[PDB]
């Protein structure tokens, strides 16, 4: 029944500058009786459990270092990182305790900012092993770009494919602060027989125009 | 120093 | 203070029961409440009910429409979830966590309940072929995870392994890509090693230039 808002969705933040996030209740999350304001924030890592950072809107769980504060009034919260660190990487969420049922904010992605970067851009025909299936798969990969957003497109003979491929993409790598990601369009094989140019068209941020990577069937 | 587990849930 | 151990990952078909358990360890305290929070993949997280097991007291959430009981076991510190006529929307990671006074101080750490009507099935594994890239395009499985290693896992500098994808045909997908000298190509081989411990699955598959 509170809704719990979140803002931004993502906050890029660069080595050793702070991060502020904000949260906001639909209703006071003040307990007038006892005095204190239940909220809290959590982080999740990749690929970890949530952890606690912050409980009664401003005071930190132990181990939680000095460089977290929350602070706020009854209904407008905010989570301060400072001297933000490749470690810090994750989802941040607010979650409000003063009435049942619990509920959370839906979490704002905090990733390490770094120079825009440009996808390197690969294509792969089908092996003549998955042909003989009877069902085909033709992968585009981008490979460590900077920021996340990415659009790609996939052309048959030129002509625009859509409602036939998924995406999948990586957690920012530590390493050079980068993200991957690979498109894949599933067709029948009969399909994929009948036509000869597959392309995918990549437009990035690092991109002064969008790329194209392209094979023709059989070459 | 008393012990609050959620709304109404409270202890000494 | 606290460790909380959760029990392990569970594979059901629609209309199924589940139970899962979170086991406390560590320091003890005369209070406190253990809520279960879930997860769908790439989603939110979801605060399901608690219990305070030495008041006798339960929060459950309407939205559940009563699906969820959870229990506490005094004896062996162990508390339990379980969520009745399961569908596929229950598939999720599902967490306990405890509260003795602050927050969600301690979480458990995890574990996946996957619901769906597919049966176990190991994957196809096909050559993704060509700095230059080159990949394997792990087809077709069920249920998560599986594993992907390159030359025997001598081989990580430039690895990337996508997070799989569920496919309209309830199987899952992913592809693991290697960056290389373009010069190596021919120099060096190229194998990727699949395992997928559900179905008893160990693929190696070369990957060449065609």
């Amino acid at each position: 029944d509170i809704v719990m808002t979140q803002s931004p969705l993502s906050l890029p933040v660069t080595p050793g500058e702070t991060a502020s996030i904000s949260c906001r209740s639909s209703q006071s999350l003040l307990d007038s009786e006892d005095g204190n304001t239940y909220l809290e924030w959590y982080l999740q890592k990749p690929g970890q459990s949530p952890q606690a950072l912050i409980y009664e809107a401003s005071n930190r769980a132990s181990g939680v270092p000095d460089r977290f504060s929350g602070s706020g009034s009854d209904t407008d919260f905010t989570l301060k990182i400072s001297r933000v660190e490749a470690e810090d990487v994750g989802i941040y969420y607010c979650m409000q305790t003063i009435e049942y049922p619990f509920t959370f904010g839906p979490g704002t992605k905090v990733d390490i900012k770094r120079a825009v970067a440009a996808p390197s851009v690969f294509i792969f025909p089908p092996s003549e092993d998955q042909v003989k299936s009877g069902t085909v798969s033709v992968v585009c990969l981008l490979n460590n770009f900077y920021p996340r957003e990415a659009s790609v497109k996939w052309k048959v003979d030129g002509v625009l494919k859509t409602g036939n491929s998924q995406e999948s993409v990586t957690e920012q790598d530590s390493k050079d602060n980068t993200y991957s990601l690979s498109s894949t369009l599933t067709l029948s094989n009969t399909d994929y027989q009948s036509h000869n140019v597959y392309a995918c068209e990549v437009t990035h941020q690092g991109l002064s125009s969008p790329v194209t990577k392209s094979f023709n069937r059989g070459e | 120093k008393s012990i609050r587990i959620g709304p109404g849930q409270a202890f000494y | 203070q606290v460790q909380l151990v959760q029990s392990g990952a569970e594979v059901k078909k629609p209309g199924a029961s589940v139970k899962l358990s979170c086991k406390a360890s560590g320091n003890t305290f005369s209070i406190y409440g253990i809520s279960w929070v879930r997860q769908a993949p790439g989603q939110g997280l979801e605060w399901m009910g608690g219990i305070i097991p030495p008041a006798g007291l339960t929060n459950y959430v309407q939205r559940f429409q009563g699906r969820v009981t959870i229990t506490a076991d005094t004896s062996t510190t162990t508390v339990y979830m379980e969520l009745s006529s399961l569908t596929s929307e229950d598939t999720a990671v599902y967490y306990c966590a405890i509260r003795i006074g602050r927050g969600f101080d301690y979480w458990g750490q995890g574990v996946l309940v996957t619901v769906s009507s597919a049966s176990t099935k190991g994957p196809s594994v096909f050559p993704l072929a060509p700095t230059a890239a080159l990949g394997c395009l792990v087809k077709d499985y069920f249920p998560e995870p599986v594993t992907v290693s390159w030359n025997s896992g001598s081989l990580t500098s430039g690895v990337h392994t996508f997070p799989a994808v569920l496919q309209s045909s309830g199987l899952y997908s992913l592809s693991s890509v290697v960056t290389v000298p373009s010069s190596s190509l021919g120099t060096q081989t190229y194998v990727c090693n699949v395992n997928h411990k559900p179905s008893n699955t160990k693929v190696d598959k070369r990957v060449e230039i065609k």
